[PDB]
């Protein structure tokens, strides 16, 4: 039925201006008013700015104000975030919602689009297989692990046989440390699995248009 | 600016019993101007309760709201497992709006000792000069837990990356990614590293080592 | 920023309820349910007011709030080339302030001569009454009662009058008693809403205290049910009818006070978040309310003189001053403790008119002080001007041919004026202004816009609810007569023009400053369609 769809956003240096855009549909886009919620890496939601059904009345919060500007296109139904003077605090990602009735509170949400402003240089991961120790053997199961060091901005995309595992699988969350993403991944499947059958860790980094596979060996 | 504060921030429960999440603002909030919002691990927060009481659409009876002034509450009569979120209060009673702190909902489950898993430098990163040594605790509860990087006889406490997955819907546990970063150099004049975690699960801490043999 | 306001709720609502309920509550309401056949009538008038009178009277205080300003302002902000409209609005309270006050001076005449036992007009034994005086109502024209003789030949004095032409010598007695209820208007709105919120809390409130204290007074007089019967005893064949329908329409429409500014200047000392859709919708039902509870007051005393006193309830059964004034009167006179009824009925019948009279003359203030600044400044100097043109005038109604120069304005000055006027505030509005752009306006400050029920009334519903009972009121039309006397030809000129002097004001204004706007039209027009968008 209702949908939001919030487009744009990335690594956006620090100072510098970036637009944010909201495809609404499913709804009578005039009808209902529009806000722009963040919420930042430490997951706090912080509402941005409100604009009406006709896009008149307008209200910021006092952290964004006169850096932010909230436009509304009701021919196309496209909600706009246009952003200056862009500073860190601002990373978060920003969310579309509606946001008419004010004892209703916010009817749907979109699915959100993320901002990194930051000074940091683009980098790309560097994928590295996890081996066992060699070796106690086995066991019932056994555990390997694909490492992805060293790259910026988030996300990365990682799966298993190219999403062919979703069994045994964690996939911890990054860890920034001076400007620089470390990730990892385990995944655990029975001794008689591998390496008789073929475990490959696939990453990928659109940021730096790194796509890489890879194949898991105890040499 | 009103400040909505909710407590407590992280809350554990075991499937069946009531849970009781709180909500407090700096001014004044009119009772139809207080609504709750529900966002799962990883998706966007949903529209939960509205007007201190009214339910949303897909909602079930067992969530109710309360309260009133500078003080609001919100309910789970029998809490299920799906109901593990992070919960938050916010006020349209005023500009700028804003959103409560949150308050987290953790399930809770029987203690269970951690699978810990230790891994070697990989030869490709010791090429580009680093040495990074990674240990997986894996399937353990409740969440805290302490990992100890040992090389050798002695314990090195710096260049240590911690990770922690969310509690899963499935088993209700965690896991850990504890991962010693050093340059190839200075990993290769130590033949010996441990890998150790020290749970609640256990009085003595479950340890794994290698040699570069 | 910025502007002054209420002293709280209450006051605004005292005030709204006070303006709202007046003397069409008690002497109109009830008869139109008789007339109607009864509790019936009722079915007419709730649809009527649902779709066609709240909605209208929901409209102007939301308004009103909103822009914050006089009605004169509050549409020159709103649609610039409608902007005749606000002058017009406020010119059409302006001619009612010359007569309708003199209804609240007759309250206080008979309030005063109430003072005594044995009351004035319960006897056809007096100097002023004529041999084919009765003790009650009758059929026949020619012979009438003892309580219509006191207020035609004696306080009215109407006797004097062979017409319109002939005013008669003017009535001091009379002029103090206009000149009395000038100076509590003066002293009430002297301040402002200051005072003016705190006056209504008696004005308002009082009559209540009287209405229960009469309703039980009368429900414990025989025959009391019988006239209840007359009263709300339905008959839905008056359903099918048009004139009801028409009865229905109208009452709801000129009960509420929509198109005269009064809401729009009230409701723009309003907090800019306050809501107005619940002030709407509660003061709104206390106006219908009153006017259903004061209901049961009228017929329960109706049905007791038909009871005891031995009269047909056809003619006892009345509407306007006669009721009041004459009927009403004669049955206070019959009972037991009788000046004590008297006094409080006409105090009740002047708070009555006065909070009513409050709002009338508040909505030229206010309407005026937002416009120029110059009267804005000074205050108690201006509603001193106004109301010295006021009394000035009002004497030519305090003159024995003074109710004829009542009755002319009663019919003419806001009778067909207002009808055309409030119909283009909700073209304006609705179309010109747009109902999207109005229904967020109220959003921003309720919180929530108004449902489509409201938007649907705003836009199709009142327009031809204004229309109907526009187009009916000028196929009924009869010239101007009032008893055996009709009125010259010239007379009925004579109103037209105060009825063509307010609504002449919309087109007049609209094409004066069309013309002094450079570019050409759309761009002079779209220059006038455009609302203050700063
Ligand atoms: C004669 C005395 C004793 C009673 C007077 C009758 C009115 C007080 C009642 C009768 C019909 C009622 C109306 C019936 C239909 C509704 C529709 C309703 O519209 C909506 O609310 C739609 C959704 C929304 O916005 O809430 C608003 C009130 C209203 C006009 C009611 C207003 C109050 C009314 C006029
Ligand atoms: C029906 C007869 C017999 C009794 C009527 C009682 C009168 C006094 C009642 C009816 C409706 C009532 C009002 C309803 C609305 C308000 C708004 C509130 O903020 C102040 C009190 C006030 C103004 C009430 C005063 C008392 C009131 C006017
Ligand atoms: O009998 C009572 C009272 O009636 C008349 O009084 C008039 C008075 O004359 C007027 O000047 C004005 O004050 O209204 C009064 C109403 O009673 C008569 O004057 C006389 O009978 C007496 O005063
Ligand atoms: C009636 O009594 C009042 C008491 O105030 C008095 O003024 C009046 O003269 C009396 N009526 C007469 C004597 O006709
Ligand atoms: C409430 N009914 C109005 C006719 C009363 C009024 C009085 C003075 C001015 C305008 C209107
Ligand atoms: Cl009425
Ligand atoms: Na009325
Ligand atoms: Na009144």
């Amino acid at each position: 039925e209702v949908q939001l769809v919030e487009s744009g956003g990335g690594l956006v240096k620090p100072g510098g201006s970036l637009k944010l855009s909201c495809a609404a549909s499913g709804f009578t886009f005039s009808s209902y008013a529009m806000s722009w919620v963040r919420q930042s890496p430490e997951k706090r939601l912080e509402w941005v700015a409100e604009i009406s059904s006709g896009g008149r009345y307008i209200y910021y919060s006092d952290t964004v104000t006169g850096r932010f500007t909230i436009s509304r296109d009701n021919a196309r139904n496209i909600l706009h975030l246009e952003m200056s003077s862009l500073r860190s605090e601002d990373t978060a990602m920003y969310y579309c919602a509606r946001g008419e009735v004010r004892q209703r509170g916010f009817d749907y949400w979109g699915q959100g689009t993320t901002l990194t402003v930051s000074s940091a240089k683009t980098t790309a991961p560097s994928v590295y297989p996890l081996a066992p120790v060699c070796g106690d053997t086995t066991g019932s199961s056994v555990t390997l692990g694909c490492l992805v060091k060293g790259y910026f901005p988030e996300p990365v995309t990682l799966t298993w046989n190219s999403g062919s595992l979703s069994s045994g699988v964690h996939t911890f969350p990054a860890v920034l440390q001076s400007d620089l993403y470390t990730l990892s991944s385990s995944v655990t499947v029975t001794s008689s699995t591998w390496p008789s059958q073929s475990i490959t860790c696939n990453v990928a980094h659109p940021a730096s248009s790194t796509k890489v596979d890879k194949k898991i060996e105890p040499r | 600016e009103n400040v909505l504060t909710q407590s407590p921030a992280i809350m554990s429960t075991s499937p069946g019993e009531k849970v009781t999440m709180t909500c407090r603002a700096s001014s004044s909030v009119g009772s139809s101007y207080l609504h709750w919002y529900q966002q799962k691990s990883g998706a966007s927060p949903k529209l939960w309760i509205y007007s201190t009481s009214n339910l949303a659409s897909g909602v079930p009876a067992r969530f109710s709201g309360s309260g009133s002034g500078t003080s609001y509450s919100l309910t789970i009569s029998s809490v299920e497992a799906e109901d593990a979120a992070t919960y938050y209060c916010q006020q349209f009673s005023g500009y700028p709006l804003t959103f409560g702190s949150g308050t987290k909902l953790e399930m809770k489950r029987a203690d269970a000792a951690p699978t810990v898993s230790i891994f070697p430098p990989s030869s490709e990163q010791l090429t580009s000069g680093g040495a990074s040594v990674v240990c997986f605790l894996n399937n353990f509860y409740p969440k805290d837990i302490n990992v100890k990087w040992k090389i050798d006889g002695s314990e090195r406490q710096n260049g240590v990356l911690n990770s922690w997955t969310d509690q899963d819907s499935k088993d209700s546990t965690y896991s850990m990614s504890s991962t010693l970063t050093l340059t190839k150099d200075e990993y290769e004049r130590h033949n010996s590293y441990t890998c150790e975690a020290t749970h609640k699960t256990s009085t003595s801490p479950i340890v794994k080592s290698f040699n570069r043999n | 920023d910025e502007r002054e306001t209420w002293s709280g709720k209450v006051d605004f609502l005292l005030s709204v309820i006070g303006f709202a309920v007046d003397l069409a509550n008690v002497w109109r309401f009830p008869y139109l349910c008789y007339k109607n056949g009864g509790g019936a009538f009722l079915v007419p008038y709730g649809i009527m007011l649902a779709v066609g009178g709240i909605p209208l009277f929901y409209m102007e205080l939301a308004l009103g709030q909103h822009n914050r300003k006089g009605a004169i302002t509050c549409w020159g902000r709103l649609v610039p080339l409608f902007k005749g409209i606000g002058y017009a609005v406020v010119l059409i309270a302006f001619y009612v302030d010359f007569y309708y006050n003199v209804i609240i001076a007759w309250s206080l005449r008979f309030f005063f001569a109430s003072f005594t036992n044995s009351l004035p007009w319960t006897s056809c034994n007096n100097i002023w009454n004529t041999p084919n005086c009765r003790p009650f109502e009758g059929h026949v024209e020619g012979f009438q009662s003892a309580a219509s003789e006191y207020f035609n030949r004696y306080i009215l004095e109407l006797n004097r009058s062979e017409g319109i032409h002939d005013l008669g010598a003017i009535k001091w007695d009379m002029a103090l008693c206009l000149l009395i209820v000038y100076l509590i208007c003066y002293f009430s709105l002297w301040k402002g809403i200051s005072t003016s919120g705190k006056v209504v809390w008696f004005t308002a409130l009082f009559p209540y205290a009287v209405l229960l204290i009469l309703l039980i007074r009368g429900l414990t007089l025989p025959g009391s049910f019988l006239g209840i019967q007359y009263y709300l005893t339905p008959n839905f064949s008056a359903i099918y009818k048009a004139e009801v329908w028409v009865d229905a329409a109208t009452q709801v429409f000129f009960s509420l006070g929509p198109g005269f500014g009064v809401l729009l200047a009230y409701a723009s000392y309003n907090k800019y978040h306050n809501n107005v859709y619940k002030d709407a919708l509660l003061t709104s039902f206390i106006n219908s309310a009153t006017s259903f509870i004061a209901g049961f007051v009228i017929f329960s005393v109706l049905g007791y003189m038909a009871h005891t006193l031995g009269v047909r309830i056809e003619d006892v059964a009345t509407e306007g001053p006669g009721l009041v004034f004459v009927v009403y009167p004669a049955a206070i006179a019959t009972m037991p403790a009788s000046t004590f009824w008297a006094l409080i009925f006409f105090m009740m019948l002047a708070t009555l008119g006065l909070d009513s009279s409050f709002g009338g003359s508040e909505a030229i203030i206010t309407a005026l002080s937002d416009e120029f600044p110059k009267i804005k400044r000074n205050r108690e100097l201006f509603v001193a001007g106004l109301f010295s043109l006021y009394f000035v005038v009002g004497l030519a109604s305090c003159t024995q041919g003074g109710f004829y120069f009542f009755h002319l304005l009663d019919r003419y000055a806001a009778g067909y004026s207002i009808l055309v006027a409030v119909f283009f505030e909700a073209i304006a509005v609705s179309w010109i202004y747009g109902t999207n752009r109005f229904s967020e306006d109220i959003r921003d400050m309720i919180g929530f816009p108004p449902g489509r029920y409201w938007q649907v009334c705003w836009r199709f519903v009142a327009p031809i609810f204004l229309l109907f009972i526009t187009v009916y009121g000028l196929i009924g039309y009869e010239p101007l007569t009032y008893a055996d006397y009709v009125y010259p030809s010239w007379a009925n000129a004579l109103g037209w023009c105060i009825a063509g002097s307010s609504v002449v004001m919309i087109p007049a204004v609209a094409i004066f400053k069309l013309l002094s706007t450079p570019g050409s039209l759309r761009q002079r027009f779209t220059i006038l369609t455009t609302p203050w968008r700063d």
